[PDB]
């Protein structure tokens, strides 16, 4: 395959390391409830427990629960990982 | 005669601390087989004998780790030398009235 | 021995401590029993029982892994004379050459120890510390594992200002008299810098040559050999090969120290 | 590579054997050849493995729990056990049994005599092991001693590899129950290797293999050989391997 | 000469390959030479390679491709799972025989194809295995059903008298959790070097 | 019941590993994933739209050498053949 | 409590790099070659700096060049240049 | 990187200082360095033999040295293009070391994939101490492996018992197989013996594997449930 060697750079770093967390439980419950209400009319008792669960989740605050060292490794290992020729 | 540095770690960054760690490390090595089963000097207190301004948190944590493990050696199996080395790193009631009521 | 051991009652079983002691006793007397194991490599044995420069062979160097140079793509062509050939995508260091350079290095190490010089063993890599300290202990010498603060020799008064200096006999007795504040503040320069990773501490090499100090280094197949006085071609990456060379050097220096002590006694 | 250790007064041993119990030839068969053979086998097994560096006893302890690589365990066990036996035998390196040892024996075997204990040991040897094996007098974490037979290369140290009775033949109810209890104990250990704690130490190993006796005593008279060994053994060595 | 010693020596002994360490395709046999250390040598990071190996690795075994690369790192993976598969197979004790009527290759220009088995089994088929309980006719081995069954480091085809609904339909695609016993009938080996086992579910 | 994406089906003849059952294995598999490559000039296929249409986007665009993964010369020949095809009626 | 400058230099050299002070004081003789005033445009303003360049040398083939710099007056810069020169002594053939 | 003058000319620089009087006292190292001089001759030295093979690097085959007809029956009467180019870089670039044994090794592991799964310690014991007679395969310090086979093949080739290499290799392979079979039988029977005499193994290899799988599966299950919930919402 076609390899692509970069030139000598000042500093290898990602400008925004994503630390892809899991989505919020409360938000999920809210979406589920919304989905249920799309069917079954406005407020039928099929989604009786779901609403209660949502309420329990969003009692103290609107969301329930409230970084990746990636550019601490790039910076560290750039000089090694280079194919930069000798001095 | 010759004028010469005391510590073998002299040229290193924090030589005194390194020297201090080395003795503890030697002790650990010596009594590494001895089976294992608090009031240690502060960072600032350690600095005055150790590195001073050149003492780092990581170095202090390492020193603590070294001391704690040594201390953990079952008291019955412990030595005099170990204890001597560790020696360095140590260091009104309210009542009712005449008439039985509590003022506050 | 074991003054605080509280022994269990005769009717009762062994205590934990008592049992441990019994195990230790067994280990000392009758565990290493059934056989003896000749011709096998214990890592520790290279630090505490290194061979003399004479008795080293090419085979021993090869076993140590000294022959394994950096890589074919990480080649400093300055080092061309030292390399034997390439194999497994790796330059392989000519080991007869390595041997001769090691001997030369070992001899200079011995000489400065005999003269009562300050030998300094510099080794910034991870595993090297313990062996480095042992070497420093062996000759009445010095070492650096935690990083070399740039300007220990060039800018000695700022860096190495507030550490205790000592006095010494023709033997190595402290002769503890008070050093004057003028007497203390002078720089105490090494008479041999010996590095285990010259490629990682260029800086140390550069002041040594500025500060006018002869230096020894394990020159791998990517390292510049002109940057110090006595290069030893070899495998600086593997921990055991370095230790072997270092241990040899320590032994050479130890011998020279012993000789100096003998001549002082005489 | 594992090689046989140099015994004290080796040339004398070669010339004679052992004064009472083993001939010049009989001693050679048990040690100077058989031990060597065992060592060679162990080396062949464990040439390029991590086991090459370790001593036989330490190898055995490492290996004990592993069902595969039982050959290594067997060899290591044999090597250690055989050298223990030789150590017990040796004339020097007259000594009597220790007072402490006698007191321990008395405590263990309902206040019986040492001669009685010996007699019980020889009876056990006669009855328990068929074919090859070992006869140990051991000491455990409870300070009292006891007699331990093993059926070929069973170690006195680690109880799951005691190899103490033969299920090739029929067995008792009590023996089965004991086995079941052992198995349960092993299961209770809860480690990845699955190895229990055990502090059994051998005090008098005896070699019930045919490599010792068969030359001198013939196919019968193994009991007689065992008795002879018991009569004439290095007591200083035994005393040394007794106290905590 | 030095050259001769190098040719003899333990790095030359490891036959070179640049196969992927990460191969997500079908793995029928070992790709790379497994390389162990002793514990002592691991403790001072020495594997008998060009360089020291990172102190993060605490496993004694590994696999590698390059002693040193342009990236200034040895290309390795700290895993030796293939030895354990072989050991499991040995424990199971089902001897591999060629289902096609052919002589055993171990008895009697170059052929790169796999000579019989690849050396996972040098066992011969004619033996029985006695125990305290008796002579073992049926080899009992615990395995997991996937949907095929994973049986001691090998995937194997499975057969049964009746398909049990209670165990299967209660947890349709979480059958991997529950370990079931198996009776391994025989092990054949195809041209590609895959071990085609055949098991039978016991209940 | 569960979807196909979150369960790796180990093939019949293959070996497996404890790791191979994991989520991480599946992720790794997801991460790591012809006649013109075989060694025959693509300019034989200019009267064979069926085969040339494989090296073309749904709309009709020719695919890039990064996508198609060809030798540069072979790619250019393929492109030429395609262009010839569309100059003719066929394709 | 409180030529002299040259002696102080020599003493400082002896501390820093083990050089013979008496030799530095006597046998070495210095000579300024260039004596600029030099400046940098900083945000605060134009910041001037006295640059010296001062050859020192024992008149027996031992010679050294040295440069030095001070924001404070030129005497300090010259001292620094002298120091640098003595650090960089060199045997010419 | 330029060739540094100042790392090896240390004693000269100090000797000058001493002469001047900049240095009052001589260093400890000075006499020692005088006695044992540095190299200071940082040359590119040419090499004329490949050490592994024993091929000649420097020489050129002439037109007069090739009298007979070539493949495709043409007589060489002139130097070719490559015979005129100045091949100096070959003298200086270090030789690629080649061994006949490497090919045999490669072949063996192709033929025996599962021999790769047998772990290999690469940490050398004393290479000088060994002394293997390759009359047989089973050496003492060395284990049984493909290497031993290959060594046996080489020995056979040397001795000319099998003049052909392939035949010698086959023979070595056949020797190996018997030994392997014997090893296999040893372990199984040892296991059987252990089972008979009431030995107790707490964790068998297959049981261990199952346990290992179980933890991973448990980890997967909780994660998978969460992922399904995510997907639902
Ligand atoms: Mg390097
Ligand atoms: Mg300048
Ligand atoms: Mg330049």
């Amino acid at each position: 395959p076609p390899v692509y060697r970069l030139p000598p750079l000042p500093r290898l770093k990602v400008k925004k390391p994503i630390i892809r967390q899991e989505a919020n439980k409360c938000l999920v419950l809210m979406s589920n409830l919304l989905q249920c209400w799309s069917s079954y009319g406005h407020m039928s008792p099929k989604c009786a427990g779901l609403v209660t669960e949502l309420k329990s989740c969003t009692s103290e605050s609107a969301l329930g629960k409230r970084k990746s060292n990636i550019n601490y490794h790039a910076a560290r290992l750039y000089d090694r990982i280079n194919g930069k020729p000798h001095d | 005669r010759r004028i010469v540095p005391k510590l073998a770690t002299f040229y290193s960054a924090n030589p005194n601390h390194e020297d201090r760690i080395n003795r503890l490390e030697r002790l650990l090595r010596k009594y590494i087989k001895l089976p294992s089963q608090a009031p240690w000097i502060s960072f600032d207190e350690y600095a005055l004998i150790g590195g001073g301004t050149k003492l780092k948190p990581t170095q202090y944590t390492q020193l603590l780790y070294m001391l704690n493990k040594l201390h953990n050696i079952d008291p019955q199996l412990t030595n005099d030398e170990i204890t001597s080395e560790l020696s360095q790193y140590y260091k009104k009631i309210k009542t009712l009235d005449e008439f039985g009521r509590s003022i506050a | 021995p074991y003054p605080n051991l509280i022994p269990s009652a005769n009717d009762k079983p062994y205590s934990s401590q008592e049992l441990f002691l019994r195990q230790l006793n067994h280990s000392m007397r009758t565990a290493k029993l059934g056989a003896t194991i000749s011709k096998v490599y214990y890592p520790h044995k290279d630090i505490f029982y290194p061979p003399l420069p004479e008795n080293i062979t090419v085979e021993s160097l090869m076993s140590a892994g000294v022959h394994l140079g950096q890589s074919t793509s990480l080649w400093r062509s300055s080092t061309q004379s030292y390399i034997y050939g390439e194999y497994k995508g790796i330059h392989i260091i000519d080991l007869n050459q390595t041997l001769s350079y090691l001997k030369r290095a070992a001899k200079v190490v011995e000489g400065v120890s005999e003269s009562g010089g300050i030998i300094l063993f510099l080794g910034t890599r991870q595993g090297q510390k313990r062996g480095l300290e042992e070497a420093a202990k062996k000759t009445h010498g010095y070492y650096v594992s935690t990083r070399w603060i740039p300007g220990t020799l060039t800018n000695s008064t700022e860096i190495s200002g507030i550490w205790e200096k000592q006095e010494i006999d023709s033997n190595d007795n402290p002769t503890e008299r008070a050093l004057s504040p003028n007497e203390t503040s002078k720089q105490v320069k090494p008479d041999l810098l010996v590095v285990l990773n010259p490629t990682e501490n260029r800086n140390a090499l550069l002041e040594a040559i500025k500060s006018r100090v002869p230096t020894i280094a394990i020159i791998d197949t990517d390292s510049e050999p002109s940057l110090v006085t006595y290069p030893i071609p070899g495998n600086d990456d593997s921990l055991r090969s370095v230790n072997f060379l270092l241990g040899v050097l320590a032994r050479a220096g130890q011998r020279g120290l012993q000789n100096r002590l003998a001549r002082n006694n005489e | 590579i594992h090689v046989v250790p140099k015994l004290p007064n080796s040339k004398a041993l070669l010339q004679n054997g052992v004064p009472n119990i083993l001939s010049s030839s009989g001693f050679k068969t048990v040690w100077f050849d058989y031990q060597r053979y065992l060592c060679d086998k162990l080396t062949l097994a464990t040439a390029g493995q991590s086991l090459e560096s370790y001593y036989p006893f330490h190898i055995l302890l490492k290996t004990a729990g592993n069902p595969l690589q039982s050959n290594i365990f067997n060899l290591a066990s044999s090597i250690h056990n055989n050298h223990l036996f030789v150590e017990n035998i040796l004339p020097s390196a007259k000594t009597e049994p220790s007072r402490l040892f006698l007191s321990k024996i008395k405590d263990s075997f309902n206040g019986s005599d040492w001669e009685v204990v010996k007699e019980e040991m020889i009876y056990r040897a006669e009855n328990e092991v068929l074919g090859q094996g070992w006869l140990f007098l051991v000491e455990n974490n409870e300070k009292k001693l006891f007699i331990l037979t093993s059926n070929n290369n069973g170690t006195p140290y680690y109880f799951p590899r005691n190899q103490s009775f033969d299920l090739n033949s029929a067995i008792s109810i009590d023996e089965f129950a004991t086995l079941k209890q052992m198995k349960e104990l092993i299961g209770k250990s809860t480690k990845l290797n699955g190895k229990v704690q055990d502090w059994t130490m051998p005090i008098i190993c005896v070699n019930l293999w045919d490599h010792a006796y068969l030359h001198d005593y013939g196919v019968g008279n193994r009991s007689k050989y065992v008795k002879n060994v018991l009569d004439n053994l290095n007591w200083s060595v035994v005393n040394n391997r007794i106290f905590s | 000469t030095l050259a001769e010693l190098l040719g003899r020596s333990r790095i030359a002994q490891v036959a070179n390959n640049h196969k992927p360490l990460t191969y997500t395709g079908k793995k029928f046999h070992p790709t790379h030479q497994i390389i162990e250390t002793k514990p002592s040598t691991l403790y001072r990071q020495e594997w008998g390679l060009k360089s020291a190996i990172p102190s993060k690795i605490k496993s004694r075994y590994l696999v590698y491709n390059d002693l040193d690369t342009l990236e200034r790192i040895t290309t390795f993976e700290p895993r030796g799972g293939t030895q354990w598969n072989r050991l499991r197979f040995q424990e199971m004790g089902v001897p591999i025989v060629s289902n096609i009527g052919r002589q055993n290759p171990f008895f009697k220009k170059f052929n790169t194809e796999i000579i019989g088995t690849g050396g996972l089994s040098y066992s011969l088929p004619g033996k029985l295995k006695n125990s305290p309980n008796g002579v073992i006719q049926r080899t009992v081995v615990p395995g997991r059903i996937l949907n095929l069954a994973a049986i001691g480091g090998f995937v194997a085809d499975v057969v049964f008298f009746q398909s049990p609904p209670s165990s299967f339909n209660s947890m349709g695609d979480f059958i991997r959790m529950k370990t079931f016993l198996f009776e391994i009938l025989e092990a054949s080996m195809e041209k590609n070097g895959s071990v085609s086992m055949h098991a039978r579910l016991l209940e | 019941k569960i979807d196909q994406s979150l369960s790796k089906k180990l093939p019949k003849g293959t070996i497996y590993d404890p790791f191979d059952f994991s989520m991480g294995r599946i992720h790794l598999d997801r991460k790591y994933q012809d006649i013109m490559k075989s060694g025959a000039n693509p300019l034989e296929f200019y009267a064979r739209p069926r085969i040339l249409s494989r090296y073309v986007t749904s709309t009709g665009r020719i695919q890039h050498r990064d996508i198609t993964g060809l030798s540069a010369k072979n790619q250019r020949r393929l492109s030429k053949a395609i262009r010839r095809c569309q100059a003719i009626g066929l394709m | 409590l409180p030529k002299s400058k040259s002696a102080d230099v020599a003493a400082g050299l002896h501390k820093q790099t083990g050089v013979d002070p008496d030799y530095i004081t006597r046998k070495l003789t210095m000579k300024p070659l260039v004596m600029k005033r030099v400046s940098n445009q900083t945000g605060k303003g134009k910041i001037a700096s006295f640059y010296a360049l001062v050859v020192v040398g024992d008149k027996n083939g031992m010679v050294g060049l040295g440069e030095g710099k001070s924001r404070e007056e030129m005497s300090k810069a010259i001292f620094k240049a002298h120091w640098d020169a003595v650090r960089n002594l060199k045997e010419i053939p | 990187m330029k060739i540094q003058t100042n790392a090896v000319n240390v004693l000269q620089r100090t000797s000058a200082y001493l002469k001047s009087g900049l240095l009052k006292e001589t260093p400890a190292w000075y006499n020692v360095v005088a006695s044992i001089p540095p190299s200071t001759k940082f040359t590119r030295e040419p090499r004329f033999k490949n050490p592994s093979n024993g091929h000649i690097i420097g020489k050129l085959v002439d037109v007069t040295e090739q009298p007979h007809a070539n493949n495709k029956g043409l007589y060489k009467t002139r130097p070719n293009s490559s015979d005129k180019r100045v091949g100096v870089k070959r003298l200086y670039r270090p030789p690629k070391l080649t061994y006949v044994e490497d090919r045999l090794r490669s072949l063996f592991y192709k033929q025996h994939p599962w021999e790769l799964s047998r772990p290999k310690i690469l940490v050398e014991n004393e290479i000088g101490d060994e002394n293997y007679d390759w009359s047989h395969m089973l050496q003492i310090g060395r284990p049984l492996d493909g290497e031993s086979v290959i060594q046996r093949t080489m020995y056979l080739i040397k001795t000319k018992q099998y003049g052909d290499m392939v035949e010698a290799y086959d023979h070595a392979r056949y020797e190996f197989y018997a030994l392997r079979m014997q090893e296999e039988t040893e372990q199984q029977v040892a296991l059987e013996e252990a089972e008979m005499f009431g030995s107790l193994f707490g964790v068998s290899a297959i049981e261990h594997g199952i346990q290992k799988e179980q933890e991973v599966l448990d980890v997967w299950e909780k994660k998978v449930v969460e992922e399904t919930e995510l997907m639902a919402a």
